[PDB]
């Protein structure tokens, strides 16, 4: 019965808790005992216990002083244990907050703690605070130092040092890191995955020898830079409360020869003598870089120092370490093997939900509007890692502040206080931040989700049938392929005419399973084939593997299949393993054009004809489209249809796109004349008589004569 | 909005002099010209930082500091961060590229460590990092182990330096690409500034500026001047202002009698720069900016080409729409066109319509020819 | 920690029988080399994937002969400050001498003395000539036997291959079922494992696992299991219940997680194996079996005769014929009846080879064929770089082999005239062995093989099926037998849905072979049939 609801004390005491009478009876406490509660990760004080009927059963009293201090809020739950033990303190040093003491004059002690220490016997215990009300200021105080440790009472004997500078409030978390799991949103997978690797062989170490395995050590986290894979080891060190130690790259890279080394090994062996701990090995890279960048003396021997550092802890225990890089064919080689980093964790840009989670994360301190839909953001704002999303909240607040400049003036050291109450932001700050915005993520390939179901696909209702039985059943039912012995196939291959839905088709498949999906476009190929890229083929496919399971699709297949590429590619696929659920998904235009050696079996070898939507895909992909356009009352879409035999998707958009843009030039012209919040037919008319088909009927004849000699 | 931190000497006959109304530094914005814009988002991102630092605490975000300009050499960098370095009037601490790059071996870097912690003991301070390229080139520039000793050790002030210290750190650099792209993320030179050519205004600015001491003869028509000079760069002007003033002396040597230490006061006092010596000096002058890709307007209407009336009106719902009513575009949903290709015979004036689209919507023009 | 004998090793019968034969005599019996006065070699060089246990076998070895033992890592002898390295490495090797008997283990040989190419640096010049020195002045000294471990033969410098030096090799290759099994006993000899474990069906399950994947693997599926159990576990409480704590236990289902969420490596780069293949998986070519019989098992199993009468047995042979006749089956049985090892090298690592984007190369393969003697060689598809530098090495490497060294090239291709004339001559590839698309029998042969791991509907007779299936080659009948599976499991997961069906049944055959094709088309038989006449009239008086 430990566990009690938290209220808002009436009394004005930072260590009195009140309980009822029921749960006192409960707990087996008296009132006036002293009990130690520990609330929200690694905090926890002593309070004196007072006795309250009017609390109700399972409910607490503490105030604002106690629940900062343990990092909670009100309604919270603590864990409550007796507390009988607590001495006195026999010397206890104590500084005021710099904040609290502004122009304060006289003797802060006898003023202020005398009233609030006359045999008050208040328990007292290392980093606590406390505030006293003396004249008409309130002045806080903390617990710089004690002895007896930890946690003590102050009582008469005590012996209090008020001597030393002010404790200023800032520095408390300007220059320190206490960040929990609530400051990260969008990655909870990538998370609990790092927890259950982490957290277990140190918070739990019991376990592992009952089982009587050794846990892995070594945990490699990659993913593009700025999606908080610092912000996470930091949490997850605060989180699990062993001694954490930090090795930067750059700064570990950055000192005279023959000191870097000295830097490593000591904390290596000041993380080994305080058992158990975390090392984490930020920007790994920068000191590890793989062996055709590196070539002098020093940036070897560093590299062989931290190999052999490394394998020197494969033995001591309760000790992991982990790494920081954004690709993982950017280090040496030799630091991913068993006994080295054997663990590899990909995190890749969030989702819908992700970023919604982030924004509610940074904007709980803004001073926003109420006219604010952030969840529109959310889906406006597509390919942006966190550090975009705090880069666009900071350019928002600027240009509100550029905004309110006109009320106020450049002199003065102080602005006018009704000025500065008057700060909120809006949401066209935040369209403006937006257009300002410079996301870069996308540039290189990445890991995302998809949200594609069996929705915006209209037709080819048996391809999504064989799609199913390829990808669905493997996945989700291995039992039955294991009963018959049958390794499930793959990758598939599409072919046809151009934008007739394969990129959303390989996305709809990727959400059936729930994996995730990498695109890997035509001009990522080329710029690969040339050997300007920052990525490798190699690395494309370990990210798959780590954040199996995956969808890997190739678009523009026969740009590259017309070679290094190909060989590259083909030998990737064979070395894949049978049981992870790796699906490779090409498209391509040109069938023909494709080098034969991928189309042999046990590789792209499912050719799969994606034929032009149906008078009722037609219907479906013009219904989908237009769901978020204001569409006039009536309009019949079925001779739309009719009239747009071999149209292709893309052009059903682009004639939709022409037909708005001349809505909105009407629109427009309308308005600039001083109205027109629907798209006629006649709009539609107008895109249709300047709008053709992009489809040679050669090229469709040719695909149909594929297929059929294909099928003959 | 926009540029509305300009709006409203050097914190400063005899009491003239003394308020400012060889080493005369501290130029104030009055001594820039012609870089408006680029001026008031140096300003807005320098100054509220530190002038003003209780209007983020008041709305609770944490400002950009990393600062990185970058533009053709000669367009003034320097000047511009001297010029707020100064009116800022806050602890200045000047850091060069080369100046640090001369040192010797292992000295280069406790410069720098020293730099950044005095900057941050003495809060506010502004850091200008001139010539950054020549301390932090491209990677594969430099294989060099002090190179790489250098670029690590501006890594982890920099990452050190994001706290709650107000200071601020600018960078300049004629080539964006040539500094290290690590230097480009999030807590470092993340703002990015450009400086372009100067326009015709600009250009008559920048003359006046430097055109007040020079004994200028009554025949001046420094308008003709200014629209005359294209693609001169600030430098490029001060040059010409002081070859014609060299011409001018030149021809006045005919009664100077150069055997003697000292000329006749009436002689010295005859100096007058003449329109012909300008124009010599255009002549004997040669620009190099165009050389390379820059920024500059244009200001060209639907008046100085001919027909293609179809083709306008298509140009300027392409282009004119999108930008002047973005707002309209959002309520339909549909994002704009990107591009646009003309296509026909040649002679036919495409340039002047790029030039015209441009000027509509009143963006930058960039170029790049068939020989780049 | 140490103390770790033979009995943590398995799998590794022959490499361990080398090893110790090689070192325990020298040290343990020096009397013997006294009495038949000879030199025993010294230097030791063993070679092979990471993660193969070379560490593990070398301190196992050392603790079981009892003698002083030193050990060295390249990694932090080239970790110290200039000029430290050639002092760590003197006092390594005089204490070493001192103490004799004694060994010396240079792990990670080739992270100090690498190529020379790679060794542009001074520093790397002095520490390779330091070891170089402090090797062959050991002559004199006695009682003390050196072991490398590298990743490659190919990697350390040449001049430390030579007489004197790291001369005796020792290939280590990927373990077959037998060892696997035994690891998994090893490793699992302490987990907490449910009675339901089927240990055997994982060793044959996994393969190409090496022994560290092995232990990744135990490591991970322990991991699942705790995963699982963790619902009864709660993370806020510091003591365990001691009930919770004993229920733990790891399953099968564990296991064929952690398979499924595992990465094994070594097959990426060729790798020596080794293959059971009799001749049962192979139906027909009984003309063909009986001649690579004779070709290959009667030098190997009975050299007398061939010393009575001096013949040289052929090096390597050619097989050309339709895609997917089974050239690969054939060629690992004919490895299977000598009882010696198999390497294959693939189309794809030829061309990487070409391009010079793979680590391994020509010579190294050979050099790892020949520590591993006897081997079979297995290049397939040389079309693709028989269109050349390539080509040449591999001449060159065929030619300068010994004789009497069973190492056999066995060459695959589907385009026999494109192939360069140069390899047919003498001394190379040049028998030529026609393999033609199978018979009925041997089509009934091998739908009866690839079914011994699949239920049958009894009285669901094949005959039919192989009649109906003329000039379809041994990839067709997998690919329909594979394609009736898909139907039945489709059907299966259908009814398991609407809820059945525990067999495959007749229906599903003909659903599978009614939509089935010919993988060769009739010109390519043509142009292989008229090729093959014409070789026939080339020598067929
Ligand atoms: N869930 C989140 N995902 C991503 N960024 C987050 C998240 N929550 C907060 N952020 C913010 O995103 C930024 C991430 O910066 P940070 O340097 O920690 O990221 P990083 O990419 O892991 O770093 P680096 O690779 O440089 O060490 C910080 O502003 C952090 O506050
Ligand atoms: N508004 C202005 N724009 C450009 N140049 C100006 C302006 N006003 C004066 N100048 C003159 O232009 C030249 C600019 O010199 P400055 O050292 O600032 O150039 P820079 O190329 O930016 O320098 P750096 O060597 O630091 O890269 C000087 O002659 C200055 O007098
Ligand atoms: N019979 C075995 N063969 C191989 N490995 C085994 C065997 N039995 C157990 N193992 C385990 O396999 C792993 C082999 O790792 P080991 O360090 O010996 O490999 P290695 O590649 O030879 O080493 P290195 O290159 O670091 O010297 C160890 O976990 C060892 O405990
Ligand atoms: N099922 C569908 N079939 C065809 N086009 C579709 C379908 N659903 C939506 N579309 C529209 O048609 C366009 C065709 O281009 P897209 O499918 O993206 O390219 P590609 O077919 O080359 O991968 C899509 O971008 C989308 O606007
Ligand atoms: N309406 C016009 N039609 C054709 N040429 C024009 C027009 N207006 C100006 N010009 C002349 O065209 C020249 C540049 O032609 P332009 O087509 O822009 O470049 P290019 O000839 O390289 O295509 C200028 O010298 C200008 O005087
Ligand atoms: N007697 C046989 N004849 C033909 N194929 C067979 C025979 N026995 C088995 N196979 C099948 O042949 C396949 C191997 O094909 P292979 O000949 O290696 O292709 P390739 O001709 O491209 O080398 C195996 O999957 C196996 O199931």
């Amino acid at each position: 019965d430990n566990m009690l609801l938290v209220d808002d004390a009436i009394n004005d005491d930072n260590s009195v808790i009140a309980i009822n009478s029921n749960t006192m009876d409960k707990l087996e406490l008296f009132r006036g005992d002293t009990v130690l509660v520990k609330g929200k990760k690694r905090k926890d004080t002593v309070l004196i216990v007072l006795i309250d009927d009017e609390l109700e059963d399972g409910a607490c009293r503490i105030n604002r002083v106690v629940r900062n201090n343990l990092r909670i809020r009100l309604g919270d739950l603590v864990t409550i244990h007796p507390c009988p033990d607590i001495k006195y303190a026999t010397r206890i040093s104590v500084l005021p907050i710099a904040d609290t003491i502004e122009g304060i004059t006289g003797n802060l002690f006898d003023v202020f703690l005398k009233p609030y220490f006359v045999e008050a016997y208040r328990p007292v215990r290392k980093g606590d605070h406390f505030v006293v009300r003396g004249g008409m200021r309130q002045v806080e105080f903390k617990v710089v130092d004690v002895e007896p440790e930890e946690y003590a009472v102050v009582a008469q004997d005590t012996i209090i040092h008020w001597e030393g500078e002010p404790i200023n409030r800032e520095d408390e978390e300007n220059n320190m890191n206490e960040v929990g799991y609530d400051d990260i949103g969008g990655c909870r997978k990538q998370m609990a995955q790092i927890r259950e690797m982490v957290e277990l062989p140190l918070r739990h170490p019991q376990l592992f020898k009952a089982i009587g395995i050794k846990p892995p050590r070594g945990v490699l986290m990659y993913g593009p830079p700025g999606t908080g894979k610092t912000l996470m080891a930091r949490a997850v060190a605060n989180e699990t409360g062993a001694f954490f130690f930090l090795i930067n790259g750059p700064e570990v890279m950055s000192k005279m020869a023959g000191e870097s080394e000295s830097n490593l090994r000591k904390a290596f062996e000041e993380a080994e003598k305080n058992a158990p701990a975390i090392i984490f090995i930020d920007e790994i890279d920068s000191i590890a870089p793989k062996r055709d960048k590196t070539n002098g003396e020093v940036e070897r021997r560093v590299v062989s120092q931290l190999l052999t550092l490394m394998d020197g802890m494969k033995a001591r225990s309760n000790v992991v370490v982990i790494a920081a890089t954004n690709r993982p064919n950017s280090i040496d080689p030799a630091l991913r093997r068993f006994g080295r980093f054997d663990r590899e964790v990909d995190i890749g840009i969030p989702d819908a939900t992700g970023r919604l989670e982030v924004l509610r994360i940074h904007t709980k301190n803004m001073k926003l509007a109420d006219d604010v839909d952030l969840e529109a953001l959310a889906a406006e704002t597509h390919g942006y890692v966190g550090a975009d999303i705090a880069s666009l909240c900071s350019e928002a607040a600027m240009q509100q502040i550029r905004e309110k400049m006109d009320l106020i003036d450049l002199d003065e050291d102080e602005i006018d206080a009704e000025v500065l109450d008057s700060l909120g932001v809006t949401m066209d700050n935040f369209r403006f931040a937006l257009g300002n915005s410079n996301p870069s993520a996308l540039r290189e390939t990445v890991v995302e989700s998809v949200n594609v179901t069996w929705d915006d696909v209209g037709g080819l209702d048996e391809i999504k049938e064989e799609l199913k039985e390829t990808v669905e059943y493997p996945v989700l039912h291995p039992d039955q392929y294991t009963k018959f012995g049958l390794s499930p196939s793959k990758g598939v291959l599409f072919y046809g005419p151009p934008g007739t839905g394969k990129t959303l088709l390989a996305k709809a498949v990727a959400t059936e399973v729930s994996a995730n999906f990498i695109s890997v476009k035509g001009p990522e190929l080329l710029s690969m084939w040339y050997g300007e890229s920052e990525s490798n083929i190699r690395d494309i496919f370990d990210k798959a593997r780590a954040a199996a399971p995956t969808v890997v699709f190739l678009d523009e297949l026969d740009s590259i299949a017309k070679d290094r590429v190909v060989n590259q590619l083909l030998t990737e696929m064979d070395g894949m393993n049978a049981k992870k659920n790796v699906f490779v998904i090409g498209a391509t235009n040109r069938p023909d054009q494709i080098d034969p050696a991928i189309l042999r079996p046990g590789r792209l070898d499912q050719l799969i004809y994606v034929p032009l939507p149906d008078e009722n895909a037609r219907l479906s992909i013009l219904n989908a489209q237009l769901r978020k356009t204001p569409l006039e009352p009536g309009l019949e879409l079925t001779a739309i249809a009719k009239a747009t035999q071999g149209f292709s998707g893309a052009d059903l958009l682009y004639i939709v796109q022409r037909a708005a843009k001349y809505a909105i030039k009407d629109s427009i012209e309308a308005h600039r004349q001083h109205p027109v919040p629907y798209i006629t037919k006649e709009h539609f008319a107008e895109a249709m008589k300047t709008a053709k088909r992009s489809v040679s009927d050669a090229e469709l004849r040719r695909y149909e004569a594929y297929s059929q000699q294909m099928k003959a | 909005t926009a540029t509305a931190i300009l709006r409203r000497k050097k914190r400063k006959r005899v009491v003239r002099n003394n308020l400012r109304i060889n080493n005369m530094n501290e130029v104030g914005y009055d001594d820039i010209g012609g870089c408006r814009k680029q001026m008031a988002q140096i300003r807005e991102m320098v100054e509220l930082p530190l002038r003003h630092p209780q209007l983020f605490k008041a709305i609770g975000i944490k400002p950009p500091r990393g600062v990185l300009m970058y533009g053709p050499p000669g367009t003034g960098k320097t000047l511009m961060a001297r010029a707020v370095a100064n009116e800022t009037g806050a602890f200045f601490f000047l850091i060069n590229g080369p100046e640090v790059m001369s040192k010797m071996a292992g000295e280069s870097e406790s410069n720098l460590r020293k730099a950044f912690e005095e900057a941050e003991k003495n809060a506010p301070a502004i850091i200008f990092i001139d010539e950054i390229d020549s301390i932090a080139p491209k990677r594969d520039k430099t294989n060099g182990e002090v190179e790489r000793r250098v670029v690590s050790q501006l890594l982890t002030l920099m990452d050190g330096m994001k706290a709650r210290s107000n200071v601020v750190v600018i960078a300049a650099t004629n080539r964006p690409n040539s500094i290290d792209p690590a230097l480009r993320r999030f807590g470092r030179f993340d703002r990015e500034v450009d400086i372009g050519i100067p326009d015709a205004t600009g250009r008559l600015e920048v003359l006046r500026i430097h055109t007040k001491n020079m004994k200028l003869a009554d025949d001046v028509d420094l308008e003709a001047l200014a629209a005359e000079t294209h693609g001169y760069v600030g430098a490029d002007i001060a040059s010409l202002c002081s070859e014609a003033a060299m011409q001018q002396i030149r021809e006045k040597m005919d009664l100077i009698d150069l055997d003697e230490d000292e000329i006749d006061a009436e002689v010295l006092d005859s100096l007058g720069v003449t329109m012909d010596n300008f124009r010599f000096a255009l002549g004997n002058s040669n620009p190099s900016a165009l050389r390379e890709t820059v920024v500059e307007s244009v200001n060209v209407t639907w008046d100085d080409v001919g027909g293609l009336d179809e083709i306008k009106e298509e140009l300027k719902e392409t282009v004119e729409y999108p930008v002047l009513h973005p707002d309209q575009y959002t309520k339909f949903g549909l994002s704009p066109s990107k591009g646009v290709l003309f296509y026909g015979p040649p002679g036919t004036g495409k340039t002047l319509l790029a030039k015209a689209v441009a000027t509509e919507v009143s963006a930058n023009f960039i170029s790049v020819k068939g020989p780049e």
